[PDB]
RNA sequence: CCUAGUAACGGCGAGUGAAGCGGCAACAGCUCAAAUUUGAAAGCUGGCUUCGGCCCGCGUUGUAAUUUGGAGAGGAUGCUUUGGGCGAGGCUCCUUCUGAGUUCCCUGGAACGGGACGCCACAGAGGGUGAGAGCCCCGUAUAGUUGGAAGCCAAGCCUGUGUAAAGCUCCUUCGACGAGUCGAGUAGUUUGGGAAUGCUGCUCAAAAUGGGAGGUAAAUUUCUUCUAAAGCUAAAUACCGGCCAGAGACCGAUAGCGCACAAGUAGAGUGAUCGAAAGAUGAAAAGCACUUUGAAAAGAGGGUUAAAUAGCACGUGAAAUUGUUGAAAGGGAAGCGCUUGUGACCAGACUUGCGCCCGGCGGAUCAUCCGGUGUUCUCACCGGUGCACUCCGCCGGGCUCAGGCCA
RNA sequence: CCGGGACCGAGGACCGCGCUCUGCAAGGAUGCUGGCGUAAUGGUCACCAGCGACCCGUCUUGAAACACGGACCAAGGAGUCAAGGUUUUGCGCGAGUGUUUGGGUGUAAAACCCGCACGCGUAAUGAAAGUGAACGUAGGUGAGAGCUUCGGCGCAUCAUCGACCGAUCCUGAUGUAUUCGGAUGGAUUUGAGUAGGAGCGUUAAGCCUUGGACCCGAAAGAUGGUGAACUAUGCUUGGAUAGG
RNA sequence: AGACUAAUCGAACCAUCUAGUAGCUGGUUACCGCCGAAGUUUCCCUCAGGAUAGCAGUGUCGACCUUCAGUUUUAUGAGGU
RNA sequence: UUAACUGAACGUGGGCAUUCGAAUGUAUCGACACUAGUGGGCCAUUUUUGGUAAGCAGAACUGGCGAUGCGGGAUGAACCG
RNA sequence: GUCCCACCCAUACCCCGCCCUCAGGGUAGAAACGAUGCCCUGAGGAGUAGGCGGCCGUGGAGGUCAGUGACGAAGCCUAGGGCGUGAGCCCGGGUCGAACGGCCUCUAGUGCAGAUCUUGGUGGUAGUAGCAAAUACUUCAAUGAGAACUUGAAGGACCGAAGUGGGGAAAGGUUCCAUGUGAACAGCGGUUGGACAUGGGUUAGUCGAUCCUAAGCCAUAGGGAAGUUCCGUUUCAAAGGGGC
RNA sequence: GCGAUGGCCAGAAAGUGGUGUUGACGCAAUGUGAUUUCUGCCCAGUGCUCUGAAUGUCAAAGUGAAGAAAUUCAACCAAGC
RNA sequence: AUUAACGAGAUUCCCACUGUCCCUAUCUACUAUCUAGCGAAACCACAGCCAAGGGAACGGGCUUGGCAAAAUCAGCGGGGAA
RNA sequence: GUGGAAUACAAACCAUGAAAGUGUGGCCUAUCGAUCCUUUAGUCCCUCGAAAUUUGAGGCUAGAGGUGCCAGAAAAGUUAC
């Protein structure tokens, strides 16, 4: 709104501002990024290290549906499993039977292994492994299988 | 020019972009009119439904091939396998797309149910009122509760696998031999071989006689 | 909409910049060239015509039927499919008709204002009428109603019939498919397109499982996906230029379009072209009859009006600048700050209030108790009793206290 | 220890410290008396008198300047709007968050309802192929608000030594498509990392960039048109100039 | 004669691109309260201009952290006017 | 690291206010975020360079004017209070 | 030149009152409070460029005062009053004729002395500079409200046939003639007018145009050019007219 | 400088134009400036002009060799210098 | 390098001539000047007497002195850094 | 406290001296150069995105070709119109 604005303030002092002695002129320093090498390069350099040059090699028509895998923690494994169902394992009520989780299914592609996991035996289904997830499903009486 | 940290900018407003704005205002004015069109065109179809019918199919990529959709129109073989004419088909309200293929069995089962499912459903008024045919409906079962959508009665009963279900402990499967994560090790290391080990095979073959 | 300010281009500087996938709006498919009708050019423009055709002409250097790659042609095989005519009934357009106060009092030139009493309402949107009107007038709401024309859709009925033409299931074999075109080199331009994305000029110039594409130039071997060099087609999309209509937290005559007016006008320029200023008497002209002075323009009387402090030089009528009347100052500027004096003009404040005692006058019913009803459950109100040393009001006399300004 | 003058009276029941203690000069003025009750006190304006007083705006080290603009009055007249960033204030939900591209519906550009995709966040690091976060009660030491059974426990945050993930440089186990695979243990190396998540949407302000960009101002450049009624040169066809 | 080409010529006149760009001159509209500067460092075809550090304001948060100082004293170093 | 548990760094346990070990003040402790204006200066005591000298040109420490009225120097940006 | 008394006045120092700013305390078994209030205590106050806070005004929007008004809304004038440190607010008297305000939120084309600022209006200068080339006027009478510049007569003068004479071409367009007339125009006057109002006026077989060709311009046959169009005039063309 | 298949000049192009109804006593491009008397020396430099024996330099196309090909390497080589 | 004739081309001397000068005087017409009628413009922060001082180093305004009396007409070219 | 020269260690391989030791250019104070592009050395490593093999091209780490206006544009005069 108009009326919460410093203009409003500036109305009867002259220079709105501005200054007497620099004056607020039209472009003094240039339009844009001009002056980057020159006369901005104390600017360019404290901030935005980096900015010039060339890294690296290119790459024609890339798609990015070829990159597509997405990826989990096990330490969020559990929480797949809606929440009564998954009461029920951790008090130690099911003790005969095991979730099968599809990790696909879910919109994940790769199971990676962060933090730790309960000892209740799961199968998961995954495109990908990492080792330590692997190896952490198994301890626990688990098995991981690929689908594709 | 520049004075503290910022953000580099780059706003692409160095041509004439104010001669080429669209703001709209007419949004809620063309909703009312796309609804009354939506109307009148179903009354001009007075008993039929305001849709055609069409096949499920599965995404492209590496992405998105893990769900499935509504496609333009049914195959020339499913038509064949459910056994309805290929003039027939577009005048009782089924698409038909004539350079879809069949690579599989699975695609193949799925819409041929579909499209008898539908047959079964279907009421058939004669031409001419007064000389019934013996495929046309017999005129006691014209009478029912009808559908005018095709897209609600006919939509994708589930696009995604379940995501999650139980089975007795002692019947989980063993792993593979060496784990997982090396039997993803070993496919790549054969790929990238395949070239050398060939050529390897050859020229031993050729310098053995 | 998202992909995405991303892959990529760029004195790799300043800067620039798409596409596939995904969700939705809207959905609709087709016809030619390349084959011998060969047991019958089966095709078409024009003229004259009882209306049924006749005559010349076009055309075999190819007019109809048949086929278009999803196929198809040629064979088997036995089932199925089709033509005319009525038509209730409904939709669109024009047109006729629609509820309730001019009731009483005051102000006013005139109620459409204030007060009192009523009525209508699926109608209290808007405008007019001598000032703010639901009921004075036009309209506003609702489904109906009188009459007229042309189209569209459509429940269902009445009739022929296989000469012919059409769909489906199988098969040994056949299966025609667009050339100075594609492609290659080179020059210019362009693109995000990078040993070259598209277009065009010049030179060379194809093929039959052949040909194009598969975003890093080249040879060898595989794979995937389509089928160029001929053609048609509604909807979702753009636009206020043209003809209509409805609106707004927009502007209120130096604003809003250059133009609210005989405005693209008057006027300027040889010409192309340039281009203004300018809205408002009163409800009603009732727009001043007559007399008198003046050569006349006009003045003075006298009229109209609620008003001429509204007279067409017209609502209201500010400032700069000017006239008359009244007050005042002035020995080479004036204006201004602090502080007295003189003259002129002026706002407040004060006028009594509470209390005590004595006398007169009038009215009640003061305290207490009984019944009823509230409510904060112990405090009140109403009815009854009370009835002169009680309670309330007024007047007359005396006393204390408090009250304005300067010392 | 006694005299003489000047200016001032804030506060508004009691309460306190005290003294010369029937009371008082001790946490801030009362008592008595006269005149007048209105232009008398007081206020506004005009004028004379004493003292004081250079023309404003602006650039500038320095303006009253022999520095520029300004004869007078009325009406108009200059930091805005959009997209994209950022820090800070308020609000909703919170490992999630965002209805409004669209559909349903309506008293119809309002208000109300719906959910498939998608955006940002939940995981980093390398040019890339690729790989991908717990030795320990999620570690030890020094401070640390608050709590505490008084023995201690210790949030946020700061300093310090270590542990885990990716990159770089070394080492090279069991095995074996005998040339593949890369276990285990190290290194004055390196990252916008892990180590009991903080974000998404919206409201208001300052700042930044592109845009006409706070308002008015060049000498120039380009695209398309109109002039030889003046004047320059030429062509066709006409006219004019005493007397010695 | 750089002379003339409609009072216009060392490149006519008219409309449009066009609100052409300006490190340069001019202006920039009510009141009160509190705080309060710089003309210096480094880089730039930089010298009438910018970025960068300093000087200034505003919002806070941590404890109300035995915490500090344009100063004196005591002990102990360096210097070539 | 040393011939060597000999050293070097980091510590457990124990002891030491019977005084936490100069003066004065504390009329203002620490850390963070975002940003404005400025980037032409001039004068003076003492010390100083070039120049015959200058109301000239150039430096160091400190105080002023710029940005500031008031009492003195009759007047007088910078002098005395 | 040196020494000694008394005295004069700054916005500085000391004591008192009042304003604001900053800092520190008190106030609920609520007889309680614009708790955003009230009570108690101490210190401080200069300022350009610049930063922040609080307040006053203007045009419109939602809500509310069951607000004011033809028995007088808004606007305008007023050496008449009251409130506020201030921007401002409120009332009295006069003029006038149809609408307008207070409070809390919302919103913006929202506050002028300057820009040789834009449009319009108005001063001093000032009854001032001036109304002086082309030889020149005088008498009587008539008209008329009014005669130097209107008409008659009589005098005096100039142009002096390369004229201030008599006719035409270009250009203008009724300026030509008669009757009448308030204002405005004829830089003095005006009864007069090329001004203002009402009517009238241009007559061809023989004078011109019309016919012919000149310098030149443009069609047709053809050739360029993406095209608006450029060239070409007798050509590289099957191009006519005369009688019965 | 030029004998028409030409010299000088115009046009975007043209089955297009000017000199030109022209032909060296002509057309075109420059300097000096009546008559009289004269008009010396310099070809190194910058221009203009001529001659091809010169292989020195040397484009695209064409030819040869190597390679699986893209390509690379050689000779030959117009005018101009 | 010369050169007859020609030139509103630049320069030096001589004769005649004269108000160019010693050295200035006088006359005529039209103005100016006064009156009736008619009637502008440039320009303007506010204004309009000096000497010195200091000051942005040449004041109409400031400081210390000199002084200082209504309203006005014809001319003038010092200043208003006109 | 951003971008030539200098100091002290760590991990290797060496040179000298009997040895302790010394040596990371000249006894200390000067003797020099970014992005883009090109070229060489290094591993035998990554990619050419339908799949393989050989040529070719592209990346990753370290030097060299240079900006003397030396924190680094590619640049001749005149105006008396
Ligand atoms: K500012
Ligand atoms: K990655
Ligand atoms: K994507
Ligand atoms: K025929
Ligand atoms: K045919
Ligand atoms: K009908
Ligand atoms: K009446
Ligand atoms: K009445
Ligand atoms: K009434
Ligand atoms: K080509
Ligand atoms: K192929
Ligand atoms: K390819
Ligand atoms: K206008
Ligand atoms: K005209
Ligand atoms: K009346
Ligand atoms: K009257
Ligand atoms: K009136
Ligand atoms: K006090
Ligand atoms: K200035
Ligand atoms: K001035
Ligand atoms: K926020
Ligand atoms: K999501
Ligand atoms: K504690
Ligand atoms: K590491
Ligand atoms: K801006
Ligand atoms: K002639
Ligand atoms: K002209
Ligand atoms: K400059
Ligand atoms: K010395
Ligand atoms: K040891
Ligand atoms: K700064
Ligand atoms: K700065
Ligand atoms: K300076
Ligand atoms: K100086
Ligand atoms: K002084
Ligand atoms: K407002
Ligand atoms: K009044
Ligand atoms: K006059
Ligand atoms: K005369
Ligand atoms: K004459
Ligand atoms: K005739
Ligand atoms: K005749
Ligand atoms: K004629
Ligand atoms: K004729
Ligand atoms: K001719
Ligand atoms: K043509
Ligand atoms: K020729
Ligand atoms: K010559
Ligand atoms: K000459
Ligand atoms: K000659
Ligand atoms: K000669
Ligand atoms: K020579
Ligand atoms: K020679
Ligand atoms: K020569
Ligand atoms: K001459
Ligand atoms: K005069
Ligand atoms: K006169
Ligand atoms: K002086
Ligand atoms: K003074
Ligand atoms: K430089
Ligand atoms: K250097
Ligand atoms: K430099
Ligand atoms: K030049
Ligand atoms: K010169
Ligand atoms: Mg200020
Ligand atoms: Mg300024
Ligand atoms: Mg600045
Ligand atoms: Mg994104
Ligand atoms: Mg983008
Ligand atoms: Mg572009
Ligand atoms: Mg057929
Ligand atoms: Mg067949
Ligand atoms: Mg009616
Ligand atoms: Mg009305
Ligand atoms: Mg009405
Ligand atoms: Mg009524
Ligand atoms: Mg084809
Ligand atoms: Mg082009
Ligand atoms: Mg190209
Ligand atoms: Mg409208
Ligand atoms: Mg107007
Ligand atoms: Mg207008
Ligand atoms: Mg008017
Ligand atoms: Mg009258
Ligand atoms: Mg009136
Ligand atoms: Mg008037
Ligand atoms: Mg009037
Ligand atoms: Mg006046
Ligand atoms: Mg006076
Ligand atoms: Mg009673
Ligand atoms: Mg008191
Ligand atoms: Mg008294
Ligand atoms: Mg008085
Ligand atoms: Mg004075
Ligand atoms: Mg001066
Ligand atoms: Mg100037
Ligand atoms: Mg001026
Ligand atoms: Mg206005
Ligand atoms: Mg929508
Ligand atoms: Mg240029
Ligand atoms: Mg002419
Ligand atoms: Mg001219
Ligand atoms: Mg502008
Ligand atoms: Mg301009
Ligand atoms: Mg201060
Ligand atoms: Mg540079
Ligand atoms: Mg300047
Ligand atoms: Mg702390
Ligand atoms: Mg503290
Ligand atoms: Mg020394
Ligand atoms: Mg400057
Ligand atoms: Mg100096
Ligand atoms: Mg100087
Ligand atoms: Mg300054
Ligand atoms: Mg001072
Ligand atoms: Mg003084
Ligand atoms: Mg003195
Ligand atoms: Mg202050
Ligand atoms: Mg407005
Ligand atoms: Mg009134
Ligand atoms: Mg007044
Ligand atoms: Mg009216
Ligand atoms: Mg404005
Ligand atoms: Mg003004
Ligand atoms: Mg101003
Ligand atoms: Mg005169
Ligand atoms: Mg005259
Ligand atoms: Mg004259
Ligand atoms: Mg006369
Ligand atoms: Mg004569
Ligand atoms: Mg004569
Ligand atoms: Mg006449
Ligand atoms: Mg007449
Ligand atoms: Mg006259
Ligand atoms: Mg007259
Ligand atoms: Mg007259
Ligand atoms: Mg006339
Ligand atoms: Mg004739
Ligand atoms: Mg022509
Ligand atoms: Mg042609
Ligand atoms: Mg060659
Ligand atoms: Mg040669
Ligand atoms: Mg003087
Ligand atoms: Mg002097
Ligand atoms: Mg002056
Ligand atoms: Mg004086
Ligand atoms: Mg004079
Ligand atoms: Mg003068
Ligand atoms: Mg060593
Ligand atoms: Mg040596
Ligand atoms: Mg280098
Ligand atoms: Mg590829």
């Amino acid at each position: 709104p108009t009326r919460f604005s410093k203009t409003r303030k500036h109305r009867g002092h002259v220079s709105a501002g501005k200054g007497r002695v620099g004056k607020h002129r039209k472009h003094p320093g240039g339009r844009g990024m001009a002056g980057g090498q020159h006369h901005h390069r104390t600017n360019l350099d404290k901030y935005h290290p980096g900015y010039f040059g060339k890294v690296g090699m290119r790459h024609f028509h890339l798609l990015r549906n070829h990159y597509w895998r997405p990826s989990i923690n096990i330490d969020k494994l559990w929480s797949l499993v809606p929440s009564d169902v998954r009461e029920q394992y951790l008090s130690g009520q099911k003790k005969d039977t095991a979730p099968v989780i599809d990790l696909l299914s879910h919109g994940y592609a790769k199971l990676l292994g962060k933090g730790r996991l309960p000892e209740i035996p799961v199968v998961v289904r995954a495109r990908y492994v990492s080792a330590e997830a692997e190896r952490k499903v198994k301890e626990a009486g688990g098995v991981v299988e690929l689908v594709a | 020019a520049i004075k503290h940290n910022q953000q580099i900018p780059n706003n692409h407003f160095r041509k004439h972009w104010q001669r080429r704005v669209r703001c709209h205002f007419d949004q809620p004015g063309k909703k009312v009119t796309r609804r009354l069109a939506r109307r009148a065109k179903a009354a001009a179809l007075a008993p039929r439904p305001v849709d055609k019918l069409r096949p499920i199919v599965r995404c492209p990529t590496v992405k998105y091939n893990r769900r499935t959709r509504l496609g333009r129109g049914f195959t020339l073989e499913e038509l064949k396998a459910a056994g309805i004419p290929r003039l027939l088909a577009p005048t009782i309200g089924i698409a038909v797309d004539h350079r879809r293929k069949n690579l599989s069995e699975e695609s193949l089962a799925a819409n041929v149910q579909r499209l008898k499912d539908y047959k079964a459903r279907l009421i058939l008024f004669p031409r001419k009122s007064n000389k019934p045919k013996k495929a046309d409906t017999p005129k006691d079962q014209q009478t029912a509760e009808t559908t005018t959508s095709l897209r609600t009665s006919f939509g994708v009963e589930q696009p995604l696998a379940p995501g999650f279900t139980e089975i007795s402990k002692s019947e989980i499967p063993a792993g593979i031999e060496g784990g997982a994560y090396r039997a993803l090790r070993k496919a790549r290391s054969d790929a990238r071989l395949v070239g050398v080990r060939e050529k390897r095979a050859k020229e031993k073959a050729e310098a053995e006689a």
